[PDB]
């Protein structure tokens, strides 16, 4: 998965 | 206090509208904070790209600041450049240039790259980065998916929207940010850290050159977070397919140890970037023309 994270 | 928020957004960003000069929003692209489009500047013909990012949205709201601080203060070549800001609804609008060569992520999925074409992606990505740096800037979302390309086959940094600063008084960051498979192993740790994070992160990203995807890709998220905090740096599935320059390179990024790691304008003098080819080397890669 290419999804970013905060 | 959503409500709260549009209303500290508004004396932050550019009075009005961008809908009244902007003509054809179509879709072109995604991520963690909203959607990208292309629009048509009514007057000119030109084209510019439209990032919007829905307020209620957001997994940490006051990120969308770091959109605002890096269009007020840090320009570069090789950074995308955000044009003006707008409160429109529930959404921030950045207007910016638009790369129209699309993402590293297209190239790296669907054909292989010389060494000529990495280390000149590399280049134009540390040029940017160890300007950044020098000024506190770390970007913390390095990967393919942050490198846009124009036409004729510049390397442009974008997506600052996770971005923080350090300084005398900031030391360090803390926070729990990026996209898994390239996170840093000190940041995944939760030790303090600094702009040492990007320079790892650039490392995967050579192995998504090289290898076309980042290690562990196949894990689960979670699974891969561990493994990059427990295990030896990562290495390319295939080593006979990098030359030695390209693998002294790629050893001085993947280092575990933050403090051994090589900086961004170390590396500007590393004999591998000699190797980088103009623009015009990387051009052929790009989907309307492979």
């Amino acid at each position: 998965r290419r999804r970013t994270w905060y | 206090s959503h409500e709260q928020f549009r209303a500290a957004l508004q004396l932050v960003v550019d009075p009005g509208d961008p809908r009244s000069y902007l003509d054809n929003f179509i879709k072109i692209g995604e991520g963690s904070t909203g959607i990208v489009c292309i629009a048509t500047v009514r007057s000119s013909g030109k084209l510019v790209a439209v990032k919007k990012m829905d307020l209620r949205k957001q997994q940490r709201r006051e990120l969308l600041f770091n959109e605002v601080v890096i269009m007020r203060d840090y320009q570069h070549e090789n950074v995308v450049e955000m044009y003006n800001s707008y409160l429109v609804g529930d959404e921030l609008w950045v207007v910016m240039e638009f790369l129209e060569g699309g993402a590293l992520t297209d190239i790296v999925t669907h054909t292989r790259m010389n060494e000529e074409q990495i280390a000149a992606v590399c280049l134009a990505v540390l040029q940017a980065l160890s300007v950044l740096h020098a000024q506190g800037v770390i970007h913390r979302d390095i990967k393919s998916d942050s490198i846009l390309l124009t036409h004729d086959g510049r390397v442009k940094l974008s997506d600052f929207g996770v971005c923080a600063q350090v300084s005398k008084e900031v030391p360090r960051r803390k926070s729990l940010v990026g996209t898994p498979y390239w996170m840093a192993p000190e940041l995944i740790s939760r030790l303090p850290y600094g702009p040492e994070v990007d320079i790892w992160s650039l490392g995967i990203m050579v192995i998504e050159m090289v290898d076309g995807e980042p290690p562990y890709f196949n894990e689960p998220p979670l699974k891969a977070m561990k493994m990059i905090r427990d295990n030896l740096p990562p290495r390319l599935k295939n080593l006979h397919k990098v030359s030695p320059s390209l693998k002294g390179f790629l050893d001085r990024l993947l280092v575990r140890d933050p403090a051994q790691r090589a900086t961004a304008a170390e590396l500007l003098k590393h004999p591998f970037l000699a190797k980088a080819g103009p623009p015009a080397s990387i051009v052929p890669l790009m989907r309307q023309n492979r």
